[PDB]
RNA sequence: CCCGGCGAGGGGAGUGAAAAAGAACCUGAAACCGUGUACGUACAAGCAGUGGGAGCACGCUUAGGCGUGUGACUGCGUACC
RNA sequence: GUAACGGGGCUAAACCAUGCACCGAAGCUGCGGCAGCGACGCUUAUGCGUUGUUGGGUAGGGGAGCGUUCUGUAAGCCUGCGAAGGUGUGCUGUGAGGCAUGCUGGAGGUAUCAGAAGUGCGAAUGCUGACAUAAGUAACGAUAAAGCGGGUGAAAAGCCC
């Protein structure tokens, strides 16, 4: 018959309060930050974590293009070319060969310059 | 509560309000919700379904509680001090272990913290049975067929 | 690991010399906004940091396609209500190529913080190679 | 001049910028090697050299 | 405590003390006054008061005569604030809060 | 040298530097049982025949080492409409490490 | 005992297992208010975060490319009921 | 105040026809994992590995659980070689939460399974208390203003002469 929710209480909320980069004002101190803004934080996260998958693929076509074409077909044919292959077909991400590799990157376009029909 | 009097408050205006009387659930104050009355508790278990499964003991406590002896008749009039001479009979001392001779003799001089209960007598319960180690059944005769009540 | 070359905090920086007398004026504007970035460039990742170098010269050489010598409209309105609203057109303002035309590239650019950072950071003048007050240093 | 949200936290620090206060630099002065407060010369016997208040 | 001084509501407000505070620190000692002497404001009659207590604490407390020190800490806390009714048009605007503060002062080695 | 492969996702990128990857499948414990890759290798991509295709010339392989195949990782991860929140969830994995000798 | 107005208040010394139990006195949270240090920050626009992310302060390890804090710049992107 | 392409800017960066290529969503695929159901392999209470499939969700219906105060099991077990409570940290769970432990703390707490609830708060112009904000801002109550020399005092524009 003892509530005294005091207990949990004061748990509760030291929980989401708990917001180490404290965000700005009410969003530490005030409780109200919590389901305002810790909530945002889950929102926010949710979708910007999965649709990064794109952001980076975005960039990483957005760089292979301005490599592959700097001799010699564009990503519209490089690509295009790769296409073409009975196991040849090393995907992106790695292609950001041009960093690195670029002799290699470079030895690539050739398997696509010279492989589209 | 010692709600002595009406809504003395103004209800339209005076900025922030909206109230009515004081036992109000809200006003710390005083007022409890729907209170809570001292009921009955009470249940009642069916005369068939009381004396249904109860010295089941027997085959479960078979090496420890099942034993039949005596109501110690020797025993001086008010005396509990040698008592242990007695519960050494069985090695079974503080290990709780209730009594059910049947009779309300001097045997019920058993008094401590929490150990051996006499009771010994029709009046018994399983919750009895079960809160002790070894229900000594003793009583000798006492148990037959289906009152076998102890 | 994780593939993404880092912030080099625009480390590359090739110089080059444009000639602005050229053929396609406003086609122009986007070889410059794109070499401004990472065009001609594979590595130095864009959206972060980053840019190049390179300049105009006379830029009084341009004429665009059709009647846009007539229009091209150009009001640069001051917030100073009493009506404001300065209606120019090209032709009206190629007579002192400023913070217009030549810089047709900045409404091209990302615009705001960091994109701004390239802005007229890429010179322009208008008299080709007789006065060069900009860097007279590597070039092509 | 009613007054919407209340910005308290860090704002206000900023006007209390032009509130904080001010050192004071003067010298001591011949005689008194050490008050003479600001541009007096001395409070002991309230005196520039001679006869001023209560001196000799 | 490495002589200290501090003091408990002293009744001037913290903000109003707070502010007198600041134009001493660092080098201070030496300048139990000048600095504090040559400031008129009720906080500063206040944070002198325990400042010479707080040097003089030099001599009993622990060693190193009154010459050298530096006051390396000096800073208010708000302290129990006193509350007041005001009469007013009817009675609808009155709190007063008196408020006070301390001064906790300090002074060391360099 | 460097080097290339896929399973659940193309993560072979660098040479064999030991990075996570995905998990076995009965049950991860560590030790090996020396499980080669398949000719997905850059050829290598590493020599004087950096080819194009990981199709120059027939088995190469690398040798999984099977460092750690353990850990999780931790993410709230949480919807809510306005009338209600899911707010309460959590799905990951282990990700096995693998050194990879040589290629 | 000492500063002070034979103030207030405090600093020692002593009581005590403890005074980080001093009478406002058990434990003493939250709001709220300060001093100190690391980093960001005075040409940049908006629910202030989320994703990416350099640098800097310390911690790393017989490098091994990581830990904590802070976060420039950048894609998104109008609190809760 | 461009404001009747989102801006730039476009003579084709427009349109019409034709064809290929590329970008592009939480859609589909690949990889791993969670749960329900049918099956498969089995083993064969049971259950686990494979597989097909289902898993947006207001009102609302159904099903599982966490936690708190009190009762039994409890003079049992944990504790002054430091309990409850406060704070940090690490590990752990799908989540409610759980545990271990640093510091504080100065005395109590309770695995387990079961029982009963004043049983879980962010809002009701909610009730009580504490503390902010505006802000060191307005204001200091009749516009019959006061100046000076002494005294006292730690200090006097205001007190005494
Ligand atoms: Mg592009
Ligand atoms: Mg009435
Ligand atoms: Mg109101
Ligand atoms: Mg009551
Ligand atoms: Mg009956
Ligand atoms: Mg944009
Ligand atoms: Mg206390
Ligand atoms: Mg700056
Ligand atoms: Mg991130
Ligand atoms: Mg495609
Ligand atoms: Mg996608
Ligand atoms: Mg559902
Ligand atoms: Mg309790
Ligand atoms: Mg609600
Ligand atoms: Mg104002
Ligand atoms: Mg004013
Ligand atoms: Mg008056």
């Amino acid at each position: 018959a003892r509530v005294k929710r005091g207990v949990i209480a004061r748990a509760r909320h030291k929980k989401i309060l708990k917001q180490a980069k404290g965000y700005y004002g009410a969003r530490s101190r005030v409780y109200r930050v919590a389901f305002q803004a810790v909530i945002k934080a889950g929102q926010y996260a949710y979708r910007d974590r999965r649709q990064r998958k794109r952001q980076f693929r975005q960039l990483w076509i957005a760089r292979i293009n301005a490599a592959a074409r700097q001799n010699g077909i564009s990503y519209s044919k490089f690509i295009n070319g790769l296409k073409k292959a009975s196991v040849e077909i090393d995907r992106k991400i790695l292609a950001d060969i041009a960093v690195f590799d670029k002799v290699a990157f470079t030895a690539l376009v050739e398997k696509a310059k010279a492989a589209l029909a | 509560v010692t709600g002595s009097g009406k809504k003395p408050w103004r209800q339209k205006g005076t900025g922030r309000a909206r109230s009515g009387s004081i036992k109000s659930p809200i006003w710390r104050s005083g007022g409890v919700t729907f209170a809570a009355r001292p009921q009955d508790h009470s249940q009642k278990v069916n005369k068939k379904m009381y004396r249904g499964a109860l010295k089941s003991i027997l085959s479960e406590l078979v090496r420890q509680d099942r034993l039949i002896v005596v109501e110690k008749f020797s025993v001086e009039a008010p005396k509990t001090k040698l008592l242990a001479q007695k519960l050494k009979d069985m090695a079974l001392e503080d290990v709780l272990i209730i009594t059910g001779e049947l009779d309300e003799n001097l045997f019920l001089a058993a008094r401590n913290l929490h150990k051996v209960d006499v009771r010994d007598a029709t009046g018994i319960d399983p919750v009895s049975l079960i809160a002790f180690d070894k229900v000594v059944m003793t009583a000798d005769a006492v148990k037959q067929v289906e009152e076998m009540l102890a | 690991m994780k593939t993404f070359t880092a912030k080099p905090e625009t480390v590359k920086r090739d110089w080059y010399v444009v000639d602005a007398t050229g053929k396609t004026l406003g086609r122009l504007a986007t070889e410059l906004a794109r070499r401004l970035r990472g065009k001609h460039k594979a590595e130095y990742t864009p959206h972060v940091d980053t840019g190049d170098y390179i300049i105009v010269l006379n830029a009084d050489k341009v004429a665009v396609t059709g009647n846009k010598r007539t229009d091209k409209v150009y009001y640069h309105h001051t917030g100073h209500i009493g009506g404001i609203k300065q209606a120019t057109f090209e032709e009206m303002i190629a007579r002192r190529p400023e913070r217009v035309i030549e810089i047709a590239v900045k409404g091209m650019l990302p615009k705001g913080p960091l994109g701004r950072a390239m802005f007229r950071k890429l010179k322009v003048y208008a008299g080709n190679e007789h006065n060069h007050a900009a860097q007279q240093p590597q070039v092509l | 001049a009613v007054q919407q949200n209340k910005p308290t936290r860090s704002k206000r620090g900023m006007r209390r910028s032009h509130d904080a206060l001010t050192a004071v630099t003067s010298l001591s002065v011949d005689k008194t090697s050490g008050e003479k407060h600001l541009r007096h010369h001395i409070t002991a016997d309230g005196y520039y050299r001679g006869r001023k208040v209560i001196a000799k | 405590m490495e002589t200290i001084a501090k003091h408990r509501h002293a009744r001037s407000s913290a903000q109003k003390v707070r502010l007198v505070a600041d134009l001493i620190r660092g080098k201070k000692v030496s300048q139990a006054l000048d600095i504090l002497t040559y400031t008129n404001k009720k906080a500063a009659v206040l944070v002198k008061k325990v400042l010479e207590s707080a040097i003089a604490n030099a001599e009993h407390n622990d060693g190193a005569d009154i010459d050298d020190l530096k006051v390396t800490k000096i800073f208010v806390d708000e302290g129990p604030s006193m509350k007041r009714i005001m009469p007013r048009a009817k009675g609808r605007a009155d709190r007063i809060l008196k408020r006070t503060s301390h001064i906790t002062v300090v002074v060391s080695d360099r | 040298m460097y080097a290339v492969f896929q399973s659940g996702g193309k993560q072979h990128r660098v040479s064999e530097g030991q990075t996570v990857r995905l998990e076995k499948l009965d049950i991860a414990t560590g030790e090996t049982v020396e499980f080669a890759e398949v000719l997905m290798i850059a050829n290598g991509e590493e020599v004087k025949i950096g080819v194009p295709f990981v199709d120059g010339g027939v088995i190469k392989a690398e040798v999984v080492a099977h460092g750690r195949g353990e850990k999780v990782k931790i993410v709230k991860f949480r919807r809510r409409k306005h009338y209600r929140k899911q707010q309460g969830h959590r799905q990951w994995f282990t990700d096995v490490k693998i050194t990879g000798i040589s290629a």
